[PDB]
C-alpha cells in the first residue's frame, strides 16, 4: 500500500493506490483506501485493512455524535485524539496506520497515527510498503506554500513511485482534496496508468462442456 | 485412539465401541461401554481424553432426559445432534475445551428413518451411511465404500462390522479387545451380546 | 413527635436527636451490671452475670482480646462478641503487622469508628451493648467506657448496666484510695466487689454469680469465675 | 495447526448479465481423510446467498448465526435483507470477534431485488469486504481459483455462459488441491429463478 | 533521539533533536519533542512515543484540573505526577521523560525520570540514545548560574555532539526557554550547528 | 430512607391475590377486544382498534396482531410498550431454539417461556408486571393448529375459542353458543366477526377499526402461511360476511 | 400519595414540586447578579454580601474559573454552587482530554444542564438548589452567556440577570437594548463594558456599590479572569465621574 | 448513597390506571404545540419557539432536531426531558443499527428504538415516565416517507398528520378538514403554517416558528462530492427567511 | 403539606433542607469551641465537660491532626467529628502522594466541604452532626475555616461554634477590632484561653478541661502541636485572672 498526505497554500490533500494484497496475491485490483472519518475529515490506511476500516468507522461515527452534541463542524484533532487513545489503549494489536488530514473551523491538518498510539505533524507524510518510493519523491518536489494544483500533482506522482517501485502496490491512484472553504472532494480513480491489455484469445466454453449429475429449482419466495 | 464406529443401513443404526480403557503401559479394563443412552431411540458413542470422555455423555444424557420429562416428548435424532454439536462448539473456544468425539445414532420414529450422525470436539457434525473417529477410519471408510450398501438389513450390517473388525484387528498397532455392538431402530436400543464370535 | 423520627438510624428528630441511637443505649441500662476501675499497675472488670432460670447458667460478661486487654458487656451479647471479635482482629493486625501490643487508647478509637458507621447509614441499626475496655499497654494500666453512641472515654473507674449509678457514685467517692492500690491486685479486685455490691438490690454476689477478671504490670489479662472469685465474697 | 487447512474447501462467486453464480465444492476431510462427500458450503437467506469456506464446525455454526440474525431483520424490518446490506451485517459479525476469529472465508452474492443489479463480496476472517465486481474466490485451492477466474472470465456473459465458465474455473483449481473436490455445486441466480447443479468431476 | 534541560540564572531551557527513526528509517525528521504539560512546564521524551505521549497528554489533564481547583502548580508536582504514572505502570512502559519548568519562587527546576520511575531533581540533565556520548563534554563544561546566551550554547554545543555520533539523533535542535519574562522557542538548523 | 416510597409490587393480599396482577387485569379489561379461533383447517385471529381517527395512517399500523414466528402469532390486549417488550423477546427465543435443534419452536414451548417471564415480576424484583394479555396461534408437527393465552400473571391455558380484553364474557358468552368443533377457517372467520359485531362499544364495525390474521396450511403447498390481513381485505371480508 | 412532592415524580398536574422548590433555594443568598456581552468579552457582575466581621472577605465569591476560558456564577447556597463548580471543572478538563479541544462554554451549560435533568427524573438524586450562568468568548460563537436551572433547562442570552430582584435588572437590561437595537455592548474594551455592568446594576436596583459590594469576573479571548477589589474601586471611580 | 430505589414509582392503581404515565400525558398537554404533517414527496414537522424571556436567543434552542440525515424529531412537554432524549435516539441509531448494517435506520425502527426506552422509564426501578410526546417524520428507501408519535407510556402510532400539546384538539379538528392523499410538500408546509398560526397567541414570524421537513435529498449539505451514491441528506430546517415567504402567501 | 422534614435529600416548600437544620440543632446543643487566625499560624481551643473526678484529666483528647500541618476541632456529635477527620486523612495522604506536596488549606477545606456535601444529596444518609473548625499553615499563609452540617464553609479571622458560639464570637470580634494589624500565635493562645474561659457561663454548672492547640510559621515550624505545660498554665491563668 502506499498513501501519503500534502498540505498546500489553503487546505490538504491525501491519495493512495488501489492494491489490495493477502500474501503475494493480489485480491482487490481496485479497492478505495481513501475512507472519511466526517464530511470533510478523510484518512488512508495501511497495516491490518479490517483494522484501519473499523477504526476508522467507529472514531467516524462517535465524531458525527459528538457534532451533533456539540452543533459545531468535527474537528481534524478530535478524530486524532479518539483514534490514538482507542489505538493505544490495544497495545498495538490493532494493526492500524493511518494519515488523517481534513479541514474544519479550525484551519486544514495533516497527521499521522500508528498502530501503538503514537501521532505526528507535518506538511506531507507517506505510509504503507511504497512509503519509501513516495517519501523519495515528496523530498525531492514538495516545497512551500503549494497550489491545490500542485499538491495534486505531488501527491499523485507520489503514489505512482509506489505504484511503479512497490510490490505492495499498483493499479490506480484515489485523491481526495480538502480546501480551507469548499467541499471535500473525493477523486475516485484520478488515474488509471494499469488497464490490462485485451486477452489474446476468448475461453467462453461451449455449452454443455461441462458435465452435470443433478439439476434442480431453488426456492427463493416463502 | 478407541475404537468408535457406526453404520447405518436400511431400518436400523449399529453402533461398535472397542472395551479397552488403557492408562501408559496397562489395559485397566476389557469390558468399558463407551456408549450412554439419550433417549429411548437415541444412542451417542465417544472417545477421546480420559476423563472429559464420559462427563460429557452424562451431561449431555441429563439434558436430553430433561428435556423428555419437561416436554414429555422425545427429540428428533437430528434435534438431539444439533444440541450435541452447540455444546461442542462453544467448548472449543472455552478455557478447557471438551476432547472428547462422539457418533450418534438414532432412529427417528416420526420419519421412521434410521441416522447417523459423525461429530468431532470442535462442533464439526456430518451426517453419514457409516462413520469413524480416531485411526479406525483410515482402514474401514474404503473397506465400506466398498462393502456397503443402502438397503441392507440389520443382520448384512452386522456382518459388514464384522468385517471391519476383524480388519482393524489385523492392521491396528493396538489391542482394543473387541467392541460391544448396539442396535438402535423403531424398537429402541439392544445391545448384540454376542459378538465375541458372530 | 418521636414516633416520626425514631424509624431508623438515618433521621434526625427536630431536636437534633437520634432515638434508634438512645433506643439501643437502653438495652445497655436494662443490661446486669458490671464495675471497672484502675490503680496505676493494674485494672479490674467485676461484672454481675445474669440467669434466666435457676437451671440455667449465668451468661458470661467478660471477653478477653489480647494478653493485655479485655472487656466487660452489658446489654445485648452478640453485639459484644461481634465488637470484641473486631477488637481481638485489631490486637492482632498490630502484632503481626507491626509486632506492637495495640494501645488500649487506639483500641478505644477503633471502636468509636466501627460503632459511628452503624449510625449514619441506612439499613444498619446502632449497636446495642456497652463495654468496658481494660488494659495494661505501654502508658499502664487502663480503663475505657464504650457506648453504641460511638462514644467512648477514659476514666479512673465506672459502671454501667442495671443501678450502675450505685456503683459509679461510689467509685466517684473512693476514688482517692483505689487509686493508689499499686502492687497489690487483692485489694483493687476487693474495691471493685464493693463497688459492685453498691448496686445490689436483688440478691447477693455467690459464687457463680460472681465474675472478676484482671490485667497488670505482670499479669496477662485473666478472667475469674466460681471458686475463683469465692476468696471475695 | 492451520484452521484454515484442516478440512479443506472452495468458494467462487461470480457476476454475468442480470445474473451472479456462486459454486462450491462437496468436501470435508480431516487432514488427509476424506470424511464427507456431501458437506455443502453454500446457504441462502432469501434472495441472499452465502457460501463459507475453512473451519467446517465454523461454517457451520456462522450459517445458523446469519439464518438467525437474518430472521429477527425480516421480522423488524419486515422485507428480506439485501446483499448490500447482509454484506455490512457479516462484515461487522466477524469483526465483533477480532480476537477469536471464526477461521472462515465467506463468499455473497445477490441480486438487489430494487435495483435488480447483480453483488457479489467476499471477506478476510475478521470482516474486511473485498468488493470485486467480476469474481470472489475463497478456500483451500484460492490460488488455483485466482488462476482460473483472471484467464477464463470475461464480463456480460449470459447465465448458460457463466454456468460454463464458473464450473470451470471451479473444477479445474480443485484438481489442483488435495484438500477440494470431492464433487461440486453450482448455483446460477437471475432475478426470478435459481437453478442449482451438481457437477461430475474427478474423485480423487 | 538527544534530549536535555539545563537551569540557569533566569531560569531553564529544554533542547532536542528532531529525529524519530523506525529502525534506521527516518520517520520523522523535523519532529518536535519538547513537550508543554503547562504554560511554564515543559517535558523532553524518550522511549517509546506512543508511551511518552499518553503520559504527557494524561500529566497535561491532571495539570489542567489541578489547576483549576487550586492553581498554577509546583514544577516538582509535575514531576511528581510523571512518576506516579512511570513508577506504577513500568511494566508496560518505556519512557525516560525529563521534567523542566519555572516557578517565580523557585525559579527553574529540573527532573529526570529514567526507565524505572524514579525522580532525580538535577541542575541539568541528559537523556536519550545520543546521551551517552556526552556525558564527558557535559560534565566538563556544565556551570551553574550561566546566562540566557551562555545556556543556549551549552546545549547547542552538547546537542550537536549527540547528532554527531548518534545515528538515531538528527534534524534541527529545538529548545525552550523557561524565565519570568515567558516562553521562548529556538530553533538551530544543520548548516549552522554542524560546524561548531 | 426509600423504604418509605416502596409499593411493594409483589405482595399477597389477605385473600391470597397479588394486587398488581389483578389491578393489571383491570387495565386489560379497557382494551380493545382481542378473539381467537381454532378450526380444523386453520386458526383466526381478529382485534378491534381501540380509538382510531380519520387521520390515523392505517396502513402501516399495527397494535394488536404481531408475527413472532413464520408459524406463531399473537393477538395484544394491553399497553402497547409494553406488549412489545415482551413480543421482542419472544421473537428472540424462538431463533435461539432454532439454532440449537434446527427444528422451529413447539408453540407451548415459547408460550410457557414468556408465561414464565411475566410469572417472574410477580414475585421478584418489586417492579410493576406487565399490563398485556396475549392471545397465541400457532402450528407445530406435535399438536398442529393450537390457540393459547397468557395474561399478568403468567398463568396460560388453550383454547378452541377464546377473547381477552373488554367484553370477554359477553364475547365467550357468544363463542360458546355457536363454535362447533367441526369448523372451518372461513367458518370461524365469520364467528369472530360477528362476536366482536355484537360486542363493540362503537357505532358500527368497520374496516379501519380492525385487524385480521389467519394461520392456515394452504393445501396447494403443504406448509403453513401466516397471513395480516391488509386494509382492504378487512374491508372486502366484512361485506362479504354481511357486515358491509 | 402525598410523597409525590418529596421525590421527582410527576404530581396529578403533571408538576415536579422538588424541582419548584429547588428553584426556591437558589434566592436563599439574597444576591443578584448579571452578564452582559462586550464586543470581544463577556462580563458577569455579582453582588458580594459579606456580614459576618469574623470572616475573611477573600474567600467568600460565587464566581468560579472553570477553565481558563470558561467562568461561571452560581446564584444559590455556596455548598450546592462548589459541588456545581468542581463537576464543571472536571467535566471541561475532561472533554479536553478526550476531543482534543478546549470545551466550548455552551457545550458545557449542556453537559451541566443534562446532568440536572437526571435528578429531575432519578428518585435516589435531589436537584441541586442552583442556577449556572457560564461566560466565555467562544472561539467559534465569541461572547457567550448560557445559563442551567435545576430544571436541565439551559438557553444562550444576549445578556441575562439572576436572583431574587432579576425582573428589574431584567427589564432594565431589555429597555436598553431595545434602544440600542444591537445584541451587546458596543465597546471595544472590557473595562468599559464592565462599567455599563455595574451602571445598568446600580440603576436597577437603585443602590450605589463600595468596591467591596460587588465581585467582577471577565472572558477574553483565551482567557477569564475576576477583578480585585482595587481593579473595581478603579471601575467605580469612572463611572462616578461621569454623573 | 447507591441509588436504593430498586421498585417500580409506575404502578397500576386499583381501577387499572398507571398514574405516573396519565400524569406525565398532562404535563405533554400544557406543553407548546406542535404538528407533523405527511405529504406525497415529503413531511413538514413544526412548533412554536416560545422564547422565555426576550434577551434569549431563540435561535440557540431548538425544538426540532435531527436524529438521523433522513429523520428528525419534534415535542411537546417537558423540554430538558426531550433534550437527553434526543441524544439517546441520534445514539441509538448508531449503536443499535449503523454499526452494525451500515446504513441509518428506517423510520419505524428508529421510533422504535426511542419508544423502547421511553417505556422503561415506565417500569424500571427509581425513575419516572419522561414527559413529553414526541412526532417524528423521516424517510427511507422501502417504507419511504412517514410520521409517527411517541407517548409517554412507549407507545406509537403513524399519522397522516396530526398535532399534540396545548391547542392539539383544536389543530388536528383543523388538519382533517385540509388533508388529502395528494397534498405536495409545499402544500403541507402552507397547511401546517395556517395550524399553527391559530395556536400561537403573540407574534408569528420566522423567528418564533421552528419548522422542518423530510423531502428530497440535499447535496448542496453533504459536505462533499466524488460518490454517486451519496446524495445528501434529507432532512432539512427551514431558514427564518424562507418561512417569512410563506407567510405573505398565507 | 407536611413531612418534608422526615427525609433527608427533600426540599421543603421554602426551599430548606430541614434534616440538615435539626442537624445544626445537635451541634448548637455541644461542647464550645473556637479557632483564632494569627499573625502567622492559627490557634485551636475547646471546652471539655469535666462530667465527674473518674474522667481522667488530658486524656480524652478532641481536637485532631491532619497529615501533620492541619488541625481540626468541632462540636456536636463526636464521632460524626472522627469521621470526618478519618476522612480528611485520607484525602490529605491521597492529595500529597500524588502531587507530593502536603496538601493546601484552601484545597483541604473544599475536600471536607464536598465530602459534607454529598451527605445532604440522599435519603440513605444523614448529614453530619457537627460544625468543625479547622485550618494550618501553607505555602501562602496561615488558614482557618469552619464547616457547617450544610457543607457550608467560609475562610474566617476568628470561628466559634457550639453552646457558648455567641459569647466567643461576641469575644473574637472585640480582637478583631482592637488589633487590625494582628494578633500573635502566643497573645492568640492566651486570647483563646480566655473565650473558651468566658463561653464557659452557658453551662457553669459542670466543671470543664482547657485543651489548646496551634499551628505557627515562627512558634511551631508550621507543624500542628498542642500546648501543654507551662504554655498551658500560663494561658490558663491569664483567663483565670480575667474571669474577675
Amino acid at each position: 500500500t502506499t498513501i501519503v498526505g500534502v498540505k498546500f497554500n489553503n487546505g490538504v490533500v491525501i491519495a493512495a493506490d488501489t492494491r489490495s494484497t493477502q500474501g503475494p496475491i493480489v485480491a482487490d485490483k481496485n479497492c478505495a483506501k481513501l475512507h472519511r472519518i466526517s464530511p470533510k475529515i478523510w484518512c488512508a490506511g495501511a497495516g491490518t485493512a479490517a483494522d484501519t476500516e473499523a477504526v476508522t468507522q467507529l472514531i467516524g461515527s462517535n465524531i458525527e455524535l459528538h457534532s451533533l452534541y456539540t452543533s459545531r463542524e468535527p474537528r481534524v484533532v478530535s478524530a486524532l485524539q479518539m483514534l490514538k487513545q482507542h489505538l493505544f489503549k490495544y497495545q498495538g494489536h490493532i494493526g492500524a496506520y493511518l494519515i488523517v488530514a481534513g479541514v474544519d473551523p479550525t484551519g486544514s491538518h495533516l497527521f499521522s497515527i500508528h498502530a501503538h498510539g503514537s501521532t505526528d505533524v507535518g506538511y506531507y507524510l507517506s505510509l504503507g510498503s511504497g512509503s519509501l518510493a513516495a517519501m523519495a519523491v515528496l523530498e525531492s518536489h514538495w516545497k512551500q506554500d503549494l497550489t491545490k494544483e500542485e499538491a495534486i500533482k505531488l501527491a499523485s506522482d507520489a503514489i505512482q513511485a509506489g505504484i511503479w517501485n512497490d510490490l505492495g502496490s499498483g493499479s490506480n491512484v484515489d485523491v481526495c482534496v480538502m480546501e480551507i472553504g469548499k467541499d471535500a472532494e473525493y477523486l475516485r480513480n484520478y488515474l488509471t496508468p494499469n488497464v490490462r491489455e485485451e486477452k489474446q484469445k476468448s475461453y467462453k466454453f461451449p455449452r454443455g462442456t461441462t458435465a452435470v449429475l443433478k439439476e434442480s429449482i431453488v426456492n427463493i419466495c416463502d | 485412539m478407541d475404537i468408535i464406529l457406526g453404520i447405518r443401513v436400511q431400518d436400523s443404526v449399529i453402533l461398535a465401541s472397542s472395551k479397552a480403557v488403557t492408562r501408559g503401559i496397562s489395559v485397566l479394563k476389557d469390558s468399558d461401554d463407551k456408549t450412554r443412552q439419550l433417549s429411548p431411540h437415541t444412542l451417542m458413542s465417544f472417545a477421546g481424553e480420559a476423563g472429559d470422555t464420559v462427563q460429557f455423555a452424562e451431561y449431555i444424557q441429563a439434558n436430553i432426559q430433561l428435556y423428555s420429562i419437561r416436554e414429555d416428548y422425545e427429540l428428533s435424532p437430528q434435534a438431539v445432534s444439533s444440541f450435541v454439536r452447540q455444546e461442542l462448539a462453544k467448548s472449543i473456544r472455552s478455557r478447557r475445551p471438551y476432547q472428547v468425539n462422539v457418533l450418534i445414532g438414532g432412529y427417528d420414529k416420526k420419519k421412521n428413518k434410521p441416522e447417523l450422525y459423525q461429530i468431532d470436539y470442535l462442533g464439526t457434525k456430518v451426517e453419514l451411511p457409516y462413520g469413524a473417529h480416531g485411526y479406525s477410519g483410515f482402514y474401514t471408510f474404503s473397506l465400506l465404500d466398498h462393502h456397503y450398501r443402502p438397503d441392507m438389513t440389520t443382520e448384512e450390517g452386522l456382518d459388514l462390522l464384522k468385517l471391519c473388525v476383524q480388519e482393524l484387528e489385523k492392521r491396528m498397532p493396538m489391542d482394543f479387545k473387541g467392541v460391544i455392538v448396539k442396535i438402535v431402530d423403531k424398537d429402541g436400543i439392544r445391545q448384540v451380546d454376542d459378538f465375541q464370535a458372530q | 413527635f418521636r414516633n416520626n423520627y425514631d424509624g431508623d438510624t438515618v433521621t434526625f428528630s427536630p431536636t437534633g436527636r437520634l432515638f434508634q441511637v438512645e433506643y439501643a443505649l437502653e438495652a445497655i441500662k436494662q443490661g446486669s451490671v458490671t464495675v471497672g476501675l484502675r490503680s496505676n499497675t493494674h485494672a479490674v472488670l467485676v461484672a454481675l452475670k445474669r440467669n434466666a432460670d435457676e437451671l440455667s447458667s449465668y451468661q458470661k460478661k467478660i471477653i478477653k482480646c489480647d494478653e493485655h486487654m479485655g472487656l466487660s458487656l452489658a446489654g445485648l451479647a452478640p453485639d459484644a462478641r461481634v465488637l470484641s471479635n473486631y477488637l481481638r482482629q485489631q490486637c492482632n493486625y498490630s502484632s503481626l503487622v507491626f509486632n506492637r501490643k495495640l494501645a488500649v487508647e487506639r483500641a478505644g478509637h477503633l471502636l468509636c469508628d466501627k460503632a459511628q458507621k452503624n449510625t449514619q447509614s441506612y439499613g444498619g441499626r446502632p449497636y446495642g451493648v456497652g463495654l468496658l475496655i481494660i488494659g495494661y499497654d505501654k502508658s499502664g494500666a487502663h480503663l475505657l467506657e464504650f457506648q453504641p453512641s460511638g462514644n467512648v472515654t477514659e476514666l479512673y473507674g465506672t459502671a454501667i448496666g442495671a443501678r450502675s449509678q450505685g456503683a459509679k457514685t461510689y467509685l466517684e467517692r473512693t476514688l482517692d484510695t483505689f487509686i493508689k492500690i499499686d502492687g497489690n491486685p487483692d485489694e483493687l479486685i476487693k474495691a471493685g466487689v464493693e463497688a459492685i455490691s453498691q448496686s445490689l438490690r436483688d440478691e447477693s454476689l455467690t459464687v457463680d454469680n460472681l465474675s472478676i477478671a484482671i490485667v497488670g504490670k505482670d499479669t496477662p489479662f485473666t478472667i475469674y469465675d466460681g471458686e475463683a472469685v469465692a476468696k471475695y465474697i | 495447526s492451520d484452521p484454515s487447512s484442516i478440512n479443506g474447501g472452495i468458494v467462487v462467486a461470480m457476476t454475468g448479465k442480470d445474473c451472479v453464480a456462486i459454486a462450491c465444492d462437496l468436501r470435508l476431510g480431516s487432514q488427509s481423510l476424506g470424511v464427507s462427500n456431501k458437506f455443502e458450503k453454500i446457504f441462502h437467506y432469501g434472495h441472499v446467498f452465502l457460501g463459507i469456506t475453512g473451519l467446517a464446525t465454523d461454517v457451520t455454526t456462522l450459517n445458523e448465526m446469519f439464518r438467525y440474525k437474518t430472521n429477527l431483520y425480516k421480522l423488524k424490518e419486515e422485507r428480506a435483507i439485501e446483499p448490500e446490506t447482509f454484506t455490512q451485517l457479516v462484515s461487522s459479525s466477524l469483526y465483533e470477534r477480532r480476537f477469536g476469529p471464526y477461521f472462515v472465508g465467506p463468499v455473497v452474492a445477490g441480486i438487489n431485488s430494487k435495483s435488480g443489479k447483480p453483488f457479489i463480496a467476499g471477506f478476510d476472517l475478521i470482516g474486511c469486504i473485498d468488493e470485486a465486481k467480476d469474481f470472489i474466490v475463497s478456500g483451500t485451492a484460492s490460488d488455483q481459483l485466482f488462476g482460473m477466474c483472471e484467464s477464463l472470465y470475461e464480463p456480460n456473459l449470459e447465465p448458460e455462459d457463466l454456468f460454463e465458465t464458473i464450473s470451470q474455473a471451479l473444477l479445474n483449481a480443485a484438481d489442483r488441491d488435495a484438500l477440494s473436490g470431492w464433487g461440486a455445486v453450482v448455483y446460477i441466480i437471475k432475478k426470478d429463478e435459481v437453478v442449482k447443479r451438481y457437477l461430475k468431476m474427478r474423485q480423487d | 533521539t538527544s534530549i536535555m534541560a539545563v537551569t540557569f540564572k533566569d531560569g531553564v531551557i529544554l533542547g532536542a533533536d528532531s529525529r524519530t527513526t523506525t529502525g534506521a528509517y527516518i520517520a520523522n525528521r523535523v519532529t518536535d519533542k519538547l513537550t508543554r504539560v503547562h504554560d511554564k512546564i515543559w517535558c523532553c521524551r524518550s522511549g517509546s512515543a506512543a508511551d511518552t505521549q499518553a503520559i504527557a497528554d494524561i500529566v497535561q489533564y491532571h495539570l489542567e484540573l489541578y489547576t483549576s481547583q487550586y492553581g498554577t502548580p509546583s514544577t516538582e508536582t509535575a514531576a511528581s505526577v510523571f512518576k506516579e504514572l512511570c513508577y506504577e505502570n513500568k511494566d508496560n512502559l518505556t519512557a525516560g521523560i525529563i521534567v523542566a519548568g519555572y516557578d517565580d519562587k523557585n525559579k527553574g527546576e529540573v527532573y529526570t525520570i529514567p526507565l524505572g520511575g524514579s525522580v532525580h531533581k538535577l541542575p541539568y540533565a541528559i537523556a536519550g540514545s545520543g546521551s551517552t556520548f556526552i556525558y564527558g563534554y557535559c560534565d566538563k563544561n556544565f556551570r551553574e548560574n550561566m546566562s540566557k546566551e551562555e545556556t543556549v550554547d551549552f546545549i547547542k554545543h552538547s546537542l550537536s555532539q549527540a547528532i554527531k555520533w548518534d545515528g538515531s539523533s538528527g534534524g534541527v535542535i529545538r529548545m525552550v526557554v523557561l524565565t519570568a519574562a515567558g516562553v521562548e522557542r529556538l530553533i538551530f538548523y544543520p548548516d549552522e550547528y554542524e560546524q561548531l | 430512607g426509600s423504604r418509605r416510597y416502596d409499593s411493594r409490587t409483589t405482595i399477597f393480599s389477605p385473600e391470597g391475590r397479588l394486587y398488581q396482577v389483578e389491578y393489571a387485569l383491570e387495565s386489560i379489561s379497557h382494551a380493545g377486544t382481542a378473539i381467537g379461533i381454532m378450526a380444523s383447517d386453520g386458526i383466526v385471529l381478529a382485534a378491534e382498534r381501540k380509538v382510531t381517527s380519520t387521520l390515523l395512517e392505517q396502513d402501516t399500523s399495527t397494535e394488536k396482531l404481531y408475527k413472532l414466528n413464520d408459524k406463531i402469532a399473537v393477538a395484544v390486549a394491553g399497553l402497547t410498550a409494553d406488549a412489545e417488550i415482551l413480543i421482542n423477546t419472544a421473537r428472540i427465543h424462538a431463533q435461539n431454539y432454532l439454532k440449537t435443534y434446527n427444528e422451529d419452536i413447539p408453540v407451548e414451548i415459547l408460550v410457557r417461556r414468556l408465561s414464565d417471564i411475566k410469572q417472574g415480576y410477580t414475585q421478584h424484583g418489586g417492579l410493576r408486571p406487565f399490563g398485556v394479555s396475549f392471545i397465541y396461534a400457532g402450528y407445530d408437527d406435535r399438536y398442529g393448529y393450537q390457540l393459547y393465552t397468557s395474561n399478568p400473571s403468567g398463568n396460560y391455558t388453550g383454547w378452541k375459542a377464546i377473547s381477552v380484553g373488554a367484553n370477554t364474557s359477553a364475547a365467550q358468552t357468544l363463542l360458546q353458543m355457536d363454535y362447533k368443533d367441526d369448523m372451518k377457517v372461513d367458518d370461524a372467520i365469520e364467528l369472530a366477526l360477528k362476536t366482536l359485531s355484537k360486542t363493540t362499544d362503537s357505532s358500527a364495525l368497520t374496516y379501519d377499526r380492525l385487524e385480521f390474521a389467519t394461520i392456515r396450511k394452504g393445501a396447494n403447498d403443504g406448509e403453513v402461511y401466516q397471513k395480516i390481513f391488509k386494509p382492504q381485505e378487512i374491508k372486502d371480508i366484512l361485506v362479504k360476511t354481511g357486515i358491509t | 400519595a402525598g410523597y409525590d412532592r418529596h421525590i421527582t415524580i410527576f404530581s396529578p398536574e403533571g408538576r415536579l414540586y422538588q424541582v419548584e422548590y429547588a428553584f426556591k433555594a437558589t434566592n436563599q443568598t439574597n444576591i443578584n447578579s448579571l452578564a452582559v456581552r462586550g464586543k470581544d468579552c463577556t462580563v458577569v457582575i455579582s453582588q458580594k454580601k459579606v456580614p459576618d466581621k469574623l470572616l475573611d472577605p477573600t474567600t467568600v465569591s460565587y464566581i468560579f474559573c472553570i477553565s481558563r476560558t470558561i467562568g461561571m456564577v452560581v446564584n444559590g447556597p455556596i455548598p450546592d454552587a462548589r459541588n456545581a463548580a468542581l463537576r464543571a471543572k472536571a467535566e471541561a478538563a475532561e472533554f479536553r482530554y478526550k476531543y482534543g479541544y478546549d470545551m466550548p462554554c455552551d457545550v458545557l451549560a449542556k453537559r451541566m444542564a443534562n446532568l440536572s435533568q437526571i435528578y429531575t427524573q432519578r428518585a435516589y438524586m435531589r436537584p441541586l438548589g442552583v442556577i449556572l450562568t457560564f461566560v466565555s468568548v467562544d472561539e467559534e460563537l465569541g461572547p457567550s452567556i448560557y445559563k442551567t436551572d435545576p430544571a436541565g433547562y439551559y438557553v444562550g442570552y444576549k445578556a441575562t440577570a439572576t436572583g431574587p430582584k432579576q425582573q428589574e435588572i431584567t427589564t432594565n437590561l431589555e429597555n436598553h437594548f431595545k434602544k440600542s437595537k444591537i445584541d451587546h455592548i458596543n465597546e471595544e474594551s472590557w473595562e468599559k463594558v464592565v462599567e455599563f455592568a455595574i451602571t445598568h446594576m446600580i440603576d436597577a436596583l437603585g443602590t450605589e456599590f463600595s468596591k467591596n459590594d460587588l465581585e467582577v469576573g471577565v472572558a477574553t479571548k483565551d482567557k477569564f479572569f475576576t477583578l480585585s477589589a482595587e481593579n473595581i474601586e478603579e471601575r467605580l471611580v469612572a463611572i462616578a465621574e461621569q454623573d | 448513597m447507591t441509588d436504593r430505589y430498586s421498585f417500580s414509582l409506575t404502578t397500576f392503581s386499583p381501577s387499572g390506571k398507571l398514574g405516573q404515565i396519565d400524569y406525565a400525558l398532562t404535563a405533554v398537554k400544557q406543553g407548546v404545540t406542535s404538528l407533523g404533517i405527511k405529504a406525497t414527496n415529503g413531511v413538514v414537522i413544526a412548533t412554536e419557539k416560545k422564547s422565555s424571556s426576550p434577551l434569549a436567543m431563540s435561535e440557540t434552542l431548538s425544538k426540532v432536531s435531527l436524529l438521523t440525515p433522513d429523520i428528525g424529531a419534534v415535542y411537546s412537554g417537558m423540554g430538558p426531558d426531550y433534550r437527553v432524549l434526543v441524544d439517546k435516539s441520534r445514539k441509538v441509531a448508531h449503536t443499535s443499527y449503523k454499526r452494525i448494517y451500515g446504513e441509518y435506520p428506517p423510520t419505524k425502527l428508529l421510533v422504535s428504538e426511542v419508544a423502547k426506552i421511553m417505556q422503561e422509564a415506565t417500569q424500571s426501578g427509581g425513575v419516572r415516565p419522561f414527559g413529553v410526546s414526541l412526532l417524528i417524520a423521516g424517510h427511507d428507501e422501502f417504507n419511504g416517507f412517514s410520521l409517527y408519535q411517541v407517548d409517554p407510556s412507549g407507545s406509537y402510532f403513524p399519522w397522516k398528520a396530526t398535532a399534540i400539546g396545548k391547542g392539539s384538539v383544536a389543530a388536528k379538528t383543523f388538519l382533517e378538514k385540509r388533508w388529502n392523499d395528494e397534498l405536495e410538500l409545499e402544500d403541507a408546509i402552507h397547511i401546517a403554517l395556517l395550524t399553527l398560526k391559530e395556536s400561537v397567541e403573540g407574534e408569528f414570524n420566522g423567528d418564533t416558528i421552528e419548522l422542518a421537513i423530510i423531502g428530497d435529498e440535499n447535496p448542496d449539505l453533504l459536505g462533499y462530492t466524488g460518490i454517486p451514491t451519496d446524495k445528501g441528506p434529507r432532512f432539512r430546517k427551514l431558514t427564518s427567511q424562507e418561512i417569512n415567504d410563506r407567510l405573505e402567501a398565507l | 403539606g407536611t413531612g418534608y422534614d422526615l427525609s433527608n435529600s427533600v426540599f421543603s416548600p421554602d426551599g430548606r433542607n430541614f434534616q440538615v437544620e435539626y442537624a445544626v440543632k445537635a451541634v448548637e446543643n455541644g461542647t464550645t469551641s473556637i479557632g483564632i487566625k494569627c499573625n502567622d499560624g492559627v490557634v485551636f481551643a475547646v471546652e471539655k465537660l469535666i462530667t465527674s473526678k473518674l474522667l481522667v484529666p488530658q486524656k480524652n483528647v478532641k481536637i485532631q491532626v491532619v497529615d501533620r500541618h492541619i488541625g481540626c476541632v468541632y462540636s456536636g456529635l463526636i464521632p460524626d467529628g472522627r469521621h470526618l477527620v478519618n476522612r480528611g486523612r485520607e484525602e490529605a495522604a491521597s492529595f500529597k502522594k500524588l502531587y507530593k506536596t502536603p496538601i493546601p488549606i484552601p484545597a483541604f477545606a473544599d475536600r471536607l466541604g464536598q465530602y459534607v456535601q454529598a451527605h445532604t444529596l440522599y435519603n440513605s444518609v444523614r448529614p453530619f452532626g457537627v460544625s468543625t473548625i479547622f485550618g494550618g499553615v501553607d505555602k501562602n499563609g496561615a488558614h482557618l475555616y469552619m464547616l457547617e452540617p450544610s457543607g457550608s464553609y467560609w475562610g474566617y479571622k476568628g470561628a466559634a461554634t457550639g453552646k457558648g458560639r455567641q459569647s466567643a464570637k461576641a469575644e473574637l470580634e472585640k480582637l478583631v477590632d482592637h488589633h487590625p494589624e494582628g494578633l500573635s500565635a502566643r497573645e492568640a493562645v492566651k486570647q483563646a484561653a480566655k473565650i473558651i474561659y468566658l463561653a464557659h457561663e452557658d453551662n457553669k454548672e459542670k466543671d470543664f478541661e482547657l485543651e489548646i492547640s496551634w499551628c505557627s510559621l515562627s512558634e511551631t515550624n508550621g507543624l500542628h502541636k498542642f500546648v501543654k505545660g507551662d504554655l498551658l498554665q500560663e494561658a490558663i491563668d491569664f483567663a483565670q485572672k480575667e474571669i474577675n
